[PDB]
């Protein structure tokens, strides 16, 4: 196989981790990680809100 | 007059059939320059190897 095709090969390879980079990001999005350490307050919504 | 017949046609007929081979050659010569680049494969300069066979 020419050296250009597989040049070819492993960039869609890497662009497709890429993409399943982008995707594992916006899956750890829906579990809402505190952004800081200290103390919690009140919470404004409950189970069963829909946001944005 | 058959001799003489193929003495005046050989000549030409010689003359084009290098024509040939050296034409061959040089697509030869291409694709291997191709092939050593990293263009084409190992497949495809056998092909032209077996034209100029």
């Amino acid at each position: 196989v020419s050296k250009q095709q597989y040049a070819d090969a492993n960039a869609a390879y890497l662009q497709s981790k890429a993409a399943v980079e982008q995707a594992r990001i916006n899956l750890r999005y829906t579990k809402v990680l505190s952004p800081i350490s200290g103390r919690i307050g009140r919470s404004a919504v409950t189970e069963g809100a829909l946001v944005t | 007059a058959d001799g003489l017949a193929a003495r005046g046609t050989f000549t030409e007929q010689l003359q084009a059939q290098r024509d040939l081979v050296k034409a061959s050659d040089e697509y030869y010569q291409l694709a291997d320059k191709r092939y050593r680049t990293g263009v084409d494969n190992y497949l495809t300069l056998l092909d032209a190897q077996r034209s100029l066979f």
